[PDB]
RNA sequence: GCGGGCAUCGUAUAAUGGCUAUUACCUCAGCCUUCCAAGCUGAUGAUGCGGGUUCGAUUCCCGCUGCCCGCUCCA
RNA sequence: CUCCUCCUAAAGAGUAACGGAGGAGCACGAAGGUUGGCUAAUCCUGGUCGGACAUCAGGAGGUUAGUGCAAUGGCAUAAGCCAGCUUGACUGCGAGCGUGACGGCGCGAGCAGGUGCGAAAGCAGGUCAUAGUGAUCCGGUGGUUCUGAAUGGAAGGGCCA
RNA sequence: UCCCGACUUACCAACCCGAUGCAAACUGCGAAUACCGGAGAAUGUUAUCACGGGAGACACACGGCGGGUGCUAACGUCCGU
RNA sequence: GCCUGGCGGCCGUAGCGCGGUGGUCCCACCUGACCCCAUGCCGAACUCAGAAGUGAAACGCCGUAGCGCCGAUGGUAGUGUGGGGUCUCCCCAUGCGAGAGUAGGGAACUGCCAGGCA
């Protein structure tokens, strides 16, 4: 029940940024790889997305799913939503605990740039 | 041993779908939701649901539950 | 006689006593009572045609009693006034609308039935017809 | 109503006090908040809970 | 420990046949047991629920968990919030290492141990018997204790009917009359 | 038209939340020729019945089984 | 005899009677704020004492629970439950409304000044909401360099609490 | 062997399952009307709002409809229209 | 073009049961936890390392109507306006018209990444 209980905690977190309008970078994590997408302010489809699915950022790395794979994707999604002109996102945990790789994602996000 | 009631509260539908508001007027006094507030509409402390911007007023069963929301559309 | 062994209230409003039963075909048994007039049935006159119907067959075959008296009606003392709170209650009613199945029978030949449901039909204020169960 | 009125008054010196219930038979500690002072324009530290 | 490598090698190739399973993920594991001191003598003293705790972070090697009481009751004089009974879960090869000792050392000194139980499953594949005994296990002894209060130890393995649960665990050489 | 206990054999405790506490009656025992008077040693209570709220009711909230003072008038 | 909840009340609001039922005259420095989690009642089975029920473990069940206090509207994004840190139970205001014959009462985004919570972003002007209350006068107590009956003070008054 | 309880009793009787009703303080449904808003045309001596001058009135009655109370009594009583 | 994953639209014709089924592509358990981290006890959960195993559970997809759920048509109830009959309560004209239940439907339908033959 792993599944049930994260979607439990997001949607709360999900709210606040549909009553607000606010663009959402949204991170999935998983024991091995790590998702990232940016989504605009209506719920319908997404603007940018990064993740280490894609085989670009696959052997660009020693393990994908890790920390230092969480700042590979902070580096990309970031970067490649200001190529688009997208800042003033907000971070969604969806779910996670903002500690770990998904801190490491959102960190290595905000020195790329994106503002929060 | 009866004898006891209370003053009306005055509650209900103040604002019917339709109607255009101005930001701040109260759409709908209510004692528990019955109604959740949709776009450009905050709850209340009394969850008396009120027009965050102006615009119309719009019902629509929305959600999971099919619970009853009120947006307002400008 | 018959009553509900608790209520939540102790007082009902009188209320109106409009429309047709629901309950109106011959359920359980063979053979009915049905009712074709409009009133109360006091708990007194259900029980009153109960023992005329079951002494009537010779306490043979089964016999269901398809109303229940759950209203309370209230009666105010004599002499007392007008106001004072609502009156305390002294009876229970079933409402009977047109239509209603009042009793039901099988078991027995249907001439004992229909003399017996006769000998019932004397106790109620309410005029009432035999009728037998219908397919469909 | 069982719950006596206290006073709780700034520690900046100045006259301003705020006041407010509390339970004085079962709380007998005096109540303490950081509360803002309106004379000052700064959160300071409100004390004596009569 | 290798009670926890027994799993890798004596009970596979053992217990891949016994029911004639799937998978290497079908065989029976064991998931917890946790250690049940039901102590409803700590409303008029309080100085021996803690007692109660002071042995079972000695049997078992972890600072022990006091539990509420969920719902307060009138035929045993409780409230809500108050401690009633005091348990420990294990997991991981710190819980084999105390069940080597339920093999080893308990079930020998237990008294007038004739039989092992074996009608005590749940129904689902879950063994739960409890020792009227504290003084059988041996990290604490016999100039120590003033009560003999004992406790539950319940069993909790992924099996699915009791029948894998009976032939799940007595591979580890848990005996039954 | 208020409601006070509906408490043990019997009488009085415990009526804003456990265990049930006095006094007689009593069953036994000792004094005495036998009774007394005693002096010792004990016995028992779904706490009228049953409903709620209660974690739990002698305890509250109604019922409602009788009763002791009530007041049922102005013409 | 004032207040709250339901029904009467006729599917907007309101609506009487010595109509039908209940409650209030508080509580809380946490039971408030926030942030991070969490999800019940009952039942079955297993069974150290342990019994219908203490605790533990599973299965069912899906809120029949819980909401400091009546009843109703709500409540899983929980408004329920647990800990972390805290004082926003802030000061000045307030577009706009709702509700009263009025006195009044209520809701309120936003702005200003400061503040709390996030190891980031992301809220808070008391509590799930609705009862928990008393106009004025007359005083009391602090504050205020507003008045200060020739002037300087003061007394008294005002204003703010 | 009071522990057995095999022998079974027109049975007290759950919870569940099927069928049958009733509710004002029941609602998994749900009208007609009424009410709010909007847009249209025709019609109506602005009927509508505001501000001001002067009022009276605040004992209503019955009749229809929806009801409370009363006895589905009252030329009764108390509301709504 | 099927397959998986995120985010949604939608809110039971979408749910549940029952049956079959999928692997390193993805996802799940799973390996280990020494430290970041954390359990009023447990690396269960959260979290971090890294893929030995397995698709058992979960989770998708495909079956089956067993259960929900959806559901006309006609009729009935009720009712606005108008006019009638009389304890109550109905009936006519006209307008609106259910609920329940039948027939039947129904095993949802849909906007980004990745995978593998195209």
């Amino acid at each position: 029940d792993k599944k049930s209980a994260r979607i439990r905690r997001a949607t709360r977190a999900r709210r606040k940024l549909q009553e607000l309008g606010a663009t959402r970078l949204v991170v999935h994590r998983t024991p091995r790889h790590i998702y990232a997408q940016v989504i605009a302010p209506n719920g319908s489809e997404v603007l940018v997305a990064a993740s280490t699915v894609e085989k670009a950022i696959a052997e660009q790395l020693k393990y994908t799913g890790n920390k230092d794979a969480a700042a590979a994707v902070g580096k990309a999604v970031a970067e490649r939503a200001l190529e688009k002109g997208i800042k003033d996102v907000s971070f969604d945990r969806s779910g996670f605990q903002y500690h770990g790789r998904v801190q490491a994602l959102a960190d290595a996000a905000r020195e790329a740039g994106l503002q929060f | 041993r009866n004898g006891r009631d209370s003053e009306a509260k005055r509650l209900g539908v103040k604002r019917f779908g339709g109607e255009s508001v101005l930001a701040g007027s109260i759409i709908v006094r209510q004692r528990g939701t019955k109604f959740h507030a949709g776009a450009n509409v905050g709850c209340g402390r009394d969850h008396t649901l009120f027009a965050k911007a102006d615009g119309k007023v719009k019902f629509e069963v929305k959600g999971p539950k099919n619970r009853k929301f009120i947006s307002i559309e400008a | 006689m018959l009553q509900p062994k608790r209520t939540k209230f102790r007082k009902m409003h009188k209320g109106r006593n409009r429309g047709l039963a629901q309950g109106t075909d011959v359920s359980f048994g063979s053979f009915g009572l049905k009712a074709v007039g409009r009133g109360r049935l006091t708990a007194r006159q259900i029980e009153a045609a109960r023992r005329a119907m079951t002494r009537a067959v010779k306490r043979q075959g089964k016999i269901w009693i398809r109303v229940f008296p759950d209203k309370p009606i209230t009666e105010k003392p004599l002499a007392v006034r007008m106001g004072k709170g609502k009156g305390n209650v002294e009876y229970w009613v079933a409402l009977i609308q047109p239509g209603k199945v009042l009793y039901e029978m099988d078991g027995v030949p249907e001439e004992l039935a229909r003399e017996a449901f006769k000998l019932a039909a004397a106790k109620l204020p309410i005029k009432t017809t035999f009728v037998t169960k219908t397919v469909m | 109503g069982i719950r006596e009125k206290i006073k709780l008054v700034s520690s900046a010196g100045t006259g301003h006090f705020y006041t407010t219930t509390k339970n004085k038979r079962t709380k007998p500690e005096k109540l303490e908040l950081k509360k803002f002072d309106p004379v000052v324009r700064q959160h300071v530290i409100y004390k004596e809970a009569k | 420990a290798k009670l926890h490598d027994y799993y890798k090698d004596e009970v596979v190739k053992k217990l891949m046949t016994e029911f004639n399973y799937n998978s290497v993920m079908q065989v029976p594991r064991v998931e917890k047991i946790t250690l049940n001191m039901g102590v409803g003598e700590a409303i008029a003293d309080k100085k021996l629920l803690d007692n109660a705790a002071a042995d079972l972070a000695a049997i078992s090697g972890q600072k022990p968990l006091i539990t509420k009481a969920r719902k307060s009751v009138a035929g045993f004089k409780i409230r809500q919030g108050y401690p009633i009974g005091c348990k420990v879960t294990l997991r991981g090869e710190r819980m084999w290492e105390f069940f080597e000792r339920l093999i080893t050392i308990a079930v020998p000194r237990i008294r007038d141990f004739r039989g092992l139980s074996a009608k005590s499953f749940d129904g689902r594949g879950n063994y739960s018997m409890g020792v009227r005994e504290q003084i059988i296990f041996p990290e604490i002894d016999y100039d120590k204790v003033d009560r003999v209060r004992g406790l539950d130890i319940t069993i909790t393995t992924t099996a699915k009917s009791d029948e894998e649960g009976r032939a799940l665990l007595a591979a580890f050489d848990f005996p039954f009359r």
